[PDB]
RNA sequence: UAUUAAAAAGGUAUUGUU
């Protein structure tokens, strides 16, 4: 029994029940810590997210215009899923339609026939970023499979809950620091 | 707790048995009962 | 039948392992039988009890043998169970029948 | 001391269905979906950005329209877009005729330098981590070419290039004397280590050349001809 | 060998009768290591430590039926709560085991026509916890799994919240989930003991630290003789001695 | 009961005709076999016979995933140098004049990031032991 | 030639469960118990009176993932959702007050009486969540 | 004799060597050029190639680009490789998951360490601790975060390091990177 | 622990303590679901 | 099976015209893409499957194309019915689900990611190229009533004319085994229940003079039965009637 | 989902709000005291160094003055609590067993909330801090120092009180342990025994 | 012994590379 995602022998969650997060917490509550609890709020329930491939061999890319501008003359869409060499993404790593990667190879190497996309390369690269989406940089599509991504993130927001911490004890100094510097 | 070997009186002394029956009286709350603990202080010998 | 396997509890240490099957029955229905590991003969005798006592088993003697042939295949052994007037098997397997 | 009753004509400004509205415009406002649990400086920063930059067809119409729904969704331009987005020589160098391009070629073994110019005009031999030594009777074959000896031999180029590039241009009759300098286009054969560093050499000589178009020219094996066997196959 | 005395009448009874707190008497005799006389033992600790651990298993099955069975009827309802009773007791007493006995619980027979009273009480199907965690502590209550009672309840309650941080905290893979042949080590077991004790060693050795292996003040269970003994001295000779009262 | 059961007092309990005919298997899985860690073999962290596998194949890159030894960016010091391409031409080993204070503030936090990092890591071994590694049962799959 | 590590030891994945199912333990202890030369465990006991359910079969041999195999462990207000956060929230805020009627219920009950007086899918949400505020 | 550009002798060296063509502006190369990048002015080419080859690399093109010029494997063995790191590449892919549906659990522990934060020091003094900019009342000091968080936001050029090449005795692979021995 | 007379013991005790009629919510008090005594809520009653 | 080309089996309850699922010349089956909905990537997709497990619904009944009218014809049933689950506009169980060899058989090249013989003949394309060109200014078939043939059942009480009755997502009266030789009376035994359904929509459920006398004695044949516990008396409306017993 | 009512984008320039809420107080405080915290009332009063309870309801009488007498002291302790954790004591825990135990039987279908109360009724007795030693115990966060005294407490028993406390079953555990439970639970050390003068 | 915050590897030998 392994589950199809990576082989998890389980379901990947982070809470199940209603209550888990109560009864994790609960003389907190007894007490009444937990009638504030935006802890115990924001996060009561939080699963995890859609880490994985709604439509895994790229069934659904591109999108419909992309087919009936991926002809010959078209160089412009074309090189808008080839490398910067010319080269196509792998289907591990660009997974395209069928379709789309049939009118792909036979349209770059008609227009290369005419001579009209260079034999190699990708004349239209930056022009091409625009669509191509730029995705590492700042904002975090959980379904990525770079790990250095997470890793940033996971630090970054780290970094910043450290902070709070932080500040609030250094400001704790110095207020035991103004204790003995204005009453003695 | 007294020294039943003499590595204990390494880290003993009623001086020493000051600061910490202090201890217990600044946290003790009232007085009726920082009156026993200042009872057992004074007669356990505490250098006061 | 008692045997001896030589374990190697290293490259340069080994035991000879004797290793036992038995089969601890009463033919008022109820039948287990163990085989083990084990570095000595009465010690290998007592983990392959243990373990036939867990592998014990039962019949419903109601019918007195099986009313139907039951084909069925151990680990390699092609086993047929069918009805006979009288036992009629080995002198092993009828003894434990 | 701060006496409750006496602030007032403020406590009944809430109780007032004036103000009743005047906040619950405000929690409606707020029950929607935000995506920001604290304050994100970058948020903050993006917001401030653009604060600093800025300083009826029902469905009945839609329903006989076909083209709508297309243009809803499409992706392409709407509206009057531009031509540098598609004309063929966007993103491409726009050379000169009085342009040195020099190559970088960077073999596994070895890395040499050439130039050439706009017309294929050699201006000198091929300058070698072999031919100018840095390669025979040395450490090993495992430095033939790494990245020391190829920056060390399109140094030695540049020492020759100067000179000769500033006589080609006195030989044709560009009297470019001082301060201008060398239009050159990089063109590097690389992937390997001698490429890593003669970068830098080249890029030590900024002071000298302003590069213009840095490309390189690796050709890839789609389908030719076999290449020498190795040990396996 | 865990080989319990096989019981008999008056005299095992009279030896099993005048036993009393067995956990306690066990801490007694790890303490006692501190008089004079003794030294505090590993060994003594070590069988504390079983014997307050002994009921691991019914702990370890309890917890996961409480908390890995998505909407597990009405516990509080005898009918479920009998069907724990007995496997439960049934696992204490070594009769079933930890995989069986879930299994006859998750197979035991609740309410005809299940999972349509389910999809009208339950959106995703997983119910609330706390009949079936208060159902377990009354469980392991009503039978004396435990001499002192609040234990029960304690690690039945502790072994959940500590379980409720770990990422995935509710899914097992039913193969390391209980017993079976293969499993992991006990610090890495899902609702036990260890789990909290995760931590592990730091070694930096001498340049002649294999060597030394007897030299420290370590305790011989079994002591050198000159035999195998090199010029080992003993575990209580110091040869720089520092001065003091 | 008081013990596991995939375990006897001898070694690993045998269950088939393999284990019976060739008992070395029981009480040998590699040069980290320990009496607590017979059959099992994942042995122990650190140890020889401890990685986890996913599926079959082992797992040895557990740091270069986190991006300790991997890619190691961090960044957090490395702005802070990149920045300063004064304090990094100059004798780029000091105290130097202003900006090694704030090279040491950044690393101040990298240092206490990555050993929050490292204990993630860490974490993660001991979770995806748990919930995914078949510990070496299943047949390979990276070939 | 390279194996999996602990190969040697690995379980028969199929049929490692089925030793352990309860019903072969109700059809192993009947006759062991039927014999009269054993003294039936308490579980057997009860477990004879209320044997377990029939059709519980074990996804190893119905080679079919999708089927809910188990009883127990089986498994619009989207919108009412992101466009209001008090909506949502107004009984399960620390643990869903399971027992008293939630405004994105009488919601959801609203949104359909509306739709079906026959006003339009947008519009319907809008009133729905302006009666929501105005109710507040 | 007449090799390919990609072939170890491509542009032979010697008294006999001889390169075809013309190599100004218009080159040989002028329908074969991969990857061009305008100089924007005075902006360093050891960071304009320090980023192509690191693309190039991250792709891996330059592995196929060195191991399929050198040595003209049998398909066969060129299918093999691939095919095995198509298939090492897809059980990475399997634990750079597992990892990464890890670090989301481990970012919301760092997310709901906030939240403890929040819910015991106050969602405005926690964003000052991020630095909510409350007795910054002048635009002036706004305008130094500003540029402070600009110049910052504009990275400056990361200049990623693209591991050397390795050349063993015989040449076994010219994908070699490090030091291991890989399987041939 | 013991092999079976404190079992033994306690299941002929809870058999003679067992209850049995109808209650005052009309159900035997074991039946499937009409719990008694909740919490002991009926000697806290007769407590208070 | 050890051999490649061999692990699929011996698959009896496929439907191919083979039980060796290795000898199939039909469905090569792609090994390393299949398999996240229907276990492994060799037993048959859910939407092919000839024998269905007892917790998993089986397959969907394709309803009309339009599909306003599935809804519609519950009129009848309770007001607000939701669309039913074992209904589907678009369920054909001779959809070729794409194979990796079947269809993009990359065999015969270097597997280099651009080559592979990519077959087009399964998959409904993507492309705006159709529904952009195959658009007309006349209407569609549905409205060009084109279409004669209506439903292959002809008269199927859900489709086409409207379902009266209750929704029955078991078989509990499909597999019910007839009790009468005209059978009016239908039978579905458990072990300790038994369930008596008349079945007689043509008429209304009502039973004529000798229904009702094999009725009186399939009812007591049945609750005089041992291992009756329960018997389910009722009446099997196979959409046809909302009538109990007339 | 960022939760009902509260603010994110919320600074301290930021003008005040009006609703007595935990978040509220806290903000306002960061305002006012600058940077003073209190894990608990009782930070704060360590603090204050000798300020009783009623050194503060008697301020607080006089400072407003329609208040009661002991709501005074109220208004103190929870604006306290309020900027704090609330507080571990047993004058709140009365209040809450009596008060549930006034209120009884529930509403909750299953007696859900008083299931819960009742977790938490038992949740801060001796015996689960006995346990909760006991637990400790079998994980090693103690030390030489902790053994002795354990031992040396076991000691001062005797027969008639061993037989007694352990009719309990827990009490003994408790009687042997309880310096120890004293530790775990209570995040101090007494002992910063100085130096040793002769 | 194939540079993880020490971690993954084979035998035609069956005390087994003399």
């Amino acid at each position: 029994r392994e589950g199809w995602l990576f082989g998890q022998q389980v379901q990947l969650h982070y809470h199940r029940f209603p209550d888990e997060q109560l009864l994790t917490n609960l003389t907190r509550w007894r007490t009444g810590e937990t009638v504030g609890d935006i802890a115990l709020q924001q996060f009561r329930n939080a699963q995890p997210f859609d880490i994985e491939d709604k439509d895994p061999q790229g069934m659904q890319r591109p999108s419909p215009e992309v087919y009936m501008k991926l002809n010959y003359k078209n160089p412009a869409t074309i090189s808008r899923f080839l490398t910067r060499t010319g080269h196509m993404y792998p289907a591990d790593i660009l997974p395209l339609n069928p379709e789309a990667v049939a009118k792909l190879r036979v349209a770059k190497a008609q227009a290369v026939r005419i001579g009209l996309y260079p034999r190699f390369g990708n004349p239209f690269w930056f022009r091409s970023q625009k669509f191509r989406p730029k995705a590492y940089q700042e904002n975090y599509d959980p379904t990525t499979y770079s790990t250095k991504h997470t890793m940033e993130h996971f630090a970054y927001n780290w970094v910043q809950t450290d902070r709070i911490r932080r500040y609030f004890k250094e400001l704790e100094e110095l207020q035991k620091n103004a204790s003995n510097g204005a009453r003695g | 707790l007294e020294p039943r070997t003499p590595r204990d009186w390494l880290q003993f002394s009623y001086r020493n048995l000051a600061y910490a029956y202090n201890g217990a009286l600044r946290a003790c709350q009232s007085f009726p009962e920082m009156l026993v603990c200042y009872k057992e202080m004074k007669q356990r010998g505490v250098k006061v | 039948a008692y045997d001896m396997r030589v374990v190697k509890f290293s490259p340069k240490d080994h035991r000879q392992w004797i290793y036992c099957v038995l089969y601890v029955g009463s033919g008022k229905g109820i039948a287990g039988w163990g085989r083990a590991v084990a570095p000595s003969t009465q010690e290998a005798k007592k983990e392959a009890i243990r373990e036939a006592f867990s592998n014990i088993i039962a019949v419903d003697l109601e019918q007195e043998g099986p009313m139907y042939p039951v084909r069925v295949n151990a680990d390699g052994v092609r086993v047929l169970l069918y009805p006979a007037k009288r036992i009629v098997a080995n002198f092993r397997v009828a003894d434990i029948l | 001391a701060q006496l409750p009753q006496m602030d007032w004509e403020h406590m009944s400004a809430r109780s007032s269905s004036d103000a009743i509205r005047e906040e619950m415009h405000r929690l409606v406002e707020g029950d929607a979906v935000q995506h920001q649990r604290v304050f994100n400086e970058r948020i903050w920063y993006e917001e401030e950005e653009r604060r600093r930059l800025q300083t009826v067809l029902g469905n009945d119409y839609f329903q006989s329209r076909f083209g709508y729904s297309l243009v809803k969704q499409s992706e392409m331009p709407q509206g009057v877009t531009d031509y540098n987005q598609l004309d063929m020589w966007g993103e491409m160098p726009k050379y000169t005729r009085d342009m040195v391009f020099l190559y970088l070629i960077s073999r596994r073994r070895n890395t040499y330098a050439v130039a050439y110019t706009y017309e294929g005009k050699r201006i000198l031999s091929t300058y070698t981590a072999g031919n100018r030594g840095l390669k025979g009777g040395d450490r090993g074959f495992r430095s033939d070419g790494s990245t020391d000896n190829g920056h060390q031999v399109t140094s030695m180029y540049l020492n020759d290039l100067l000179p000769k590039v500033r006589e080609l241009r006195a030989n044709e009759g560009r009297p470019i004397g001082r301060g201008e300098k060398i239009e050159l286009v990089v063109r590097v054969m690389g992937f390997y280590n001698g490429r890593q560093g003669a970068v830098r050499a080249v890029q030590d000589r900024a002071n000298e050349f302003h590069v213009r178009y840095f490309e390189d020219i690796t050709p890839f094996p789609l389908n030719g001809p076999k290449m020498p066997r190795g040990v396996f196959k | 060998q865990m080989i319990p005395k096989n019981l008999e009448g008056e005299r095992s009874r009279r030896e099993l009768m005048s036993r009393g707190d067995t956990e306690f008497e066990a801490l007694v005799e790890f303490i006692q290591g501190a008089s004079y006389d003794q030294l505090i033992s590993g060994r003594r600790f070590k069988k504390v430590y079983d014997k307050l651990s002994e009921n691991d298993d019914t702990f370890v099955w309890l917890c996961h039926t409480a908390m890995s069975v998505l909407n597990p009827g009405d516990v509080r309802s005898r009918l479920v709560y009998n069907h724990l009773r007995t496997l439960a007791e049934a696992v204490a007493n070594g009769e079933m085991t930890l995989r069986t006995a879930f299994r006859f619980y998750e197979s035991a027979v609740r309410s005809p026509a299940y999972r349509e009273i389910a999809k009208r009480q339950m959106e995703g199907g997983a119910a609330t916890r706390l009949a079936g965690i208060s159902a377990a502590a009354d469980v392991m209550r009503r039978m004396g799994l435990t001499r002192r009672p609040m234990a029960s309840y304690f690690e039945l309650y502790q072994r959940i919240v500590e379980r409720s941080e770990a990422m995935t905290p509710w899914g097992f893979p039913p193969l390391f989930q209980f017993e079976e042949r293969l499993s992991l080590e006990p610090r890495l077991k899902f609702f036990s003991r260890a789990s909290q004790q995760a931590l592990e060693r730091r070694r930096r050795g001498h340049i002649m630290s294999a060597y030394t292996t007897l030299q420290g003040r370590r305790i011989f269970w079994i002591p050198p003789t000159w035999n195998r003994a090199g010029r080992f001295l003993g575990p209580h000779v110091t040869l720089y001695p520092g001065m003091t009262p | 009961r008081q013990h596991d059961s995939g375990v006897n007092q001898y070694g690993l309990k045998p269950v088939n005709a393999y284990d019976f005919i060739n008992p070395t298997n029981l009480v040998n899985f590699g040069r980290g076999t320990s009496f607590d860690n017979l059959g099992v073999r994942r042995a122990g962290r650190g140890e020889i016979d401890s990685s986890p596998s996913l599926g079959g194949s082992p797992v040895f890159t557990q740091a270069k995933l986190v991006g300790l030894s991997g890619e190691e960016q961090l960044t957090m010091c490395q702005s802070e140098t990149m920045a300063l391409r004064v304090c990094m031409a100059r004798g780029g080993q000091d105290t130097c004049e202003r900006e090694s204070r704030a090279l040491d503030a950044c690393l101040s936090r990298v240092g206490h990031l990555r050993r929050a990092m490292s204990e993630a890591c860490g974490e993660f071994n001991d979770w995806f032991i748990q919930n995914v590694s078949d510990n070496h049962t299943k047949p390979f799959q990276h070939r | 030639y390279k194996m999996p590590k602990n190969m040697g030891v690995a379980p028969r994945f199929d049929v490692w469960n089925e030793s352990y199912e309860p019903w072969q333990h109700m059809k192993r202890m009947g006759r062991l118990v039927g014999t009269g030369f054993y003294i039936p465990p308490e579980w057997y006991n009860h477990f004879r009176m209320f044997p377990p359910i029939n059709h519980n079969f074990q996804q190893e041999k119905t080679l079919n993932p999708r089927n809910e195999s188990e009883p127990t462990q089986d498994d619009l207000r989207d919108e009412l959702a992101r466009k209001s956060r008090l909506l949502a929230s107004e009984g399960m805020r620390y643990y869903n007050i399971f027992w008293v009627r939630k405004p994105l219920d009488r919601m959801e009950k609203e949104y359909y009486e509306l739709k079906r007086k026959g006003i339009a899918h947008s519009e319907a949400i809008k009133k729905v969540l302006e009666g929501f505020y105005k109710e507040l | 004799g007449g090799y390919m550009m990609y072939h170890r002798k491509s542009m032979g060296t010697m008294k006999y060597s001889k390169w075809k063509g013309a190599h100004g502006g218009v080159s040989h190369f002028y329908g074969r050029t991969p990857m061009v990048e305008e100089v924007k002015r005075n902006e360093p080419i050891t960071l304009i190639d320090r980023r192509i080859m690191h693309y190039v690399h991250r792709s891996r093109l330059r592995h196929f680009q060195l191991f399929r010029s050198y040595q003209q494997k049998s398909n066969a063995t060129e299918c093999k490789l691939r095919e095995g790191e198509m298939l090492r590449r897809r059980w990475h892919r399997k634990l750079q998951k597992s990892f990464i549906a890890f670090m989301q659990f481990k970012t919301m522990k760092v997310l709901e360490d906030q939240a403890k934060l929040v819910n015991t020091y106050g969602q405005a003094a926690v964003n000052a601790a991020l630095g909510d900019s409350w007795d910054a009342v002048s635009d002036k000091e706004k305008d130094r975060k500003y540029v402070t968080i600009r110049r910052q936001v504009k990275a400056l050029p990361v200049v990623s390091v693209v591991p050397k090449h390795v050349a063993t005795m015989k040449q076994i692979h010219n994908d070699r990177f490090n030091y291991r021995w890989r399987v041939n | 622990t013991t092999i079976g007379i404190g079992e033994r013991i306690r299941e002929i005790a809870e058999d003679y303590a067992k209850g049995f009629g109808l209650g005052p919510h009309g159900h035997s008090p074991s039946h499937d679901t009409c719990q008694y005594n909740t919490l002991n809520a009926e000697e806290d009653r007769v407590r208070e | 099976a050890n051999h490649p080309n061999r692990q699929s089996g011996i698959q009896f309850l496929t439907h191919y015209n083979t039980h060796q699922r290795f000898r199939v010349n039909k469905d090569y089956i792609d090994y390393m893409h299949w398999g996240k909905e229907q276990g492994q990537a060799r037993l048959p997709h859910r939407h092919q499957r000839v024998a269905f497990d007892f917790d998993d619904q089986l397959h969907p009944t394709r309803t009309l194309d339009n599909e306003g009218d599935s809804y519609a014809w519950c009129a009848e049933q309770d007001p607000t019915l939701g669309p039913h689950p074992d209904l589907d506009a678009s369920f054909d169980p001779n959809r070729r689900v794409f194979s990796h060899p079947e269809h993009w058989n990359k065999m015969f090249s270097k597997r280099r990611p651009g080559e592979g013989r990519i077959d087009l003949r399964v998959l409904p394309s993507q492309s705006l190229l159709g529904p952009l060109m195959e658009q007309s200014d006349t209407q569609g078939a549905a409205y060009f009533r084109y279409d004669n043939r209506g439903h292959s059942n002809g008269r199927v009480p859900g489709l086409n004319t409207p379902f009266f009755g209750e929704f029955d997502r078991k078989m509990m009266q499909a597999m019910s085994r007839p009790l009468n030789a005209d059978r009016t009376i239908t039978g579905n035994d458990g072990r300790f229940s038994k369930t008596i359904m008349i079945n007689e929509p043509k008429t209304h459920q009502a039973l004529s003079g000798k229904t009702a006398s094999e009725l009186s004695v399939e009812i007591d044949k049945a609750t005089n039965a041992v291992h009756s516990k329960l018997t389910v008396l009722e009446a099997a409306q196979s959409g046809l009637t909302n009538y109990y017993c007339g | 989902y960022v939760p009902a009512g509260h603010n994110t984008l919320s600074s301290l320039r930021h003008e005040l709000r009006l609703e007595l809420t935990a978040q509220s107080l806290k903000e306002a405080w960061m305002r006012i005291s600058g940077g003073i915290y209190f894990q608990s009332a009782d930070d704060y009063y360590a603090s204050v160094d000798g300020l009783d309870a009623e050194q503060l309801g008697e301020v607080l009488a006089a400072l407003f003055p329609y208040l009661s007498t002991y709501e005074a002291q109220a208004l103190v302790q929870c604006t306290l609590d309020s900027i704090s954790k609330p507080m571990n004591t047993a004058s709140r825990q009365l209040s809450r067993t009596i008060t549930a135990e006034a209120v009884g039987l529930d509403n909750a279908p299953g007696h859900y909330t008083n299931f819960l109360d009742w977790m938490g009724r038992l949740t801060e007795t001796r015996g689960f801090k006995t346990e909760h030693a006991l637990f400790q115990f079998s994980r090693r966060k103690f030390n030489r120092d902790d053994v002795r005294v354990m031992f040396e407490n076991y000691k001062l028993m005797s027969r008639a009180t061993l037989i007694a406390d352990s009719a309990d079953s827990y009490s003994h555990f408790y009687t042997v342990l309880k310096d120890f439970a004293r530790k775990v639970a209570g995040e101090d050390s007494r002992h910063q025994i100085g130096v040793r003068i002769d």
